[PDB]
């Protein structure tokens, strides 16, 4: 199943990934 | 997990190194070459007219270890302008090999 640590990790990983997307799209 | 702040740090060093290449690489054989550029994502060398230009997936990507031999692409037109996307002023690129 999915745990609270999975969601918090996902959120942090997403911060970096959005930055990459800001770099690209623009 | 790979954090935002570490990715930003890596990105800054990528940009630093790129700017150093932009300044220090020798000029192209002709002004018909497409011009080197940093587009905030990748460092592009000068391009030969009528050719594809390739560069490695930027090493600052959180998943760069998953795309170790990937490349991103531009096309340098025969007039020494980077190929543009319709409507826009923006350059065509293929980044598909560097997706997560
Ligand atoms: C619809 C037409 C528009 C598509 C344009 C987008 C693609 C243009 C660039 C061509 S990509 C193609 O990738 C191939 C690898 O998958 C590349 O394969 C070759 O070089 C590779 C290293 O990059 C190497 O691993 C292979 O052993 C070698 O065969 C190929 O050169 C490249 O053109």
């Amino acid at each position: 199943g999915t745990f609270t640590s999975d969601v918090s990790s996902y959120l942090e990983g997403q911060a970096a990934k959005e930055f990459i997307a800001w770099l690209v799209k623009g | 997990t790979v954090s935002l702040w570490e990715t930003v740090q890596k990105w800054r060093e990528y940009r630093r190194q790129c700017q150093r290449s932009l300044t220090e690489d020798p000029p192209p054989a002709t002004d018909l070459f497409c011009n080197r550029t940093f587009d905030e994502y990748a460092c592009w060398p000068d391009g030969e007219p009528g050719s594809f230009v390739n560069v490695s997936c930027p090493w600052y990507l959180p998943w760069a270890s998953s795309v170790p031999q990937g490349h991103v692409y531009r096309f340098c037109t025969a007039e020494g302008l980077w190929l543009q996307k319709d409507n826009s002023s923006l350059p065509w690129r293929d980044l598909s090999e560097c997706e997560e």
